[PDB]
């Protein structure tokens, strides 16, 4: 009966990989780069089994 | 010029040691002062007066 999509679970990812900045200096140089990530969504934890030992 | 009256002379001694090179070792710098020296003009003047009959 919901209006959602029914995901149980997901995996909500803002982006895998930025290339934030370069900065060049007189002997080195330096480059930064991020990323982004909620963590994993469940939405119906009811629809989960999990077994620990086998 | 000759409508001057000194003349300048600039002399710069420079200053600097150069050190073993290292990538992450802090850049040694260069620098110079400045001293002058200053002469006075002296200005000779000497004519001449003709005559027709001379």
């Amino acid at each position: 009966g919901s209006t959602d999509g029914g995901s149980v679970f997901s995996q909500l990812v803002q982006s895998k990989f930025i290339t934030l900045g370069v900065e060049k200096r007189a002997k080195s140089y330096v480059e930064d780069f991020s990323n982004g990530t909620a963590g994993a969504l469940c939405k119906r934890p009811w629809a989960v089994v999990r077994y620990l030992g086998i | 010029s000759w409508e001057d009256q000194e003349i300048v002379q600039g002399i710069v001694e420079p200053a600097g040691t150069a050190v073993e090179y290292g990538d992450h070792t802090n850049i040694p710098l260069t620098s110079w002062n400045a001293n002058f020296e200053r002469r006075t003009i002296v200005r000779g003047e000497l004519g001449m007066m003709v005559g027709t009959l001379e």
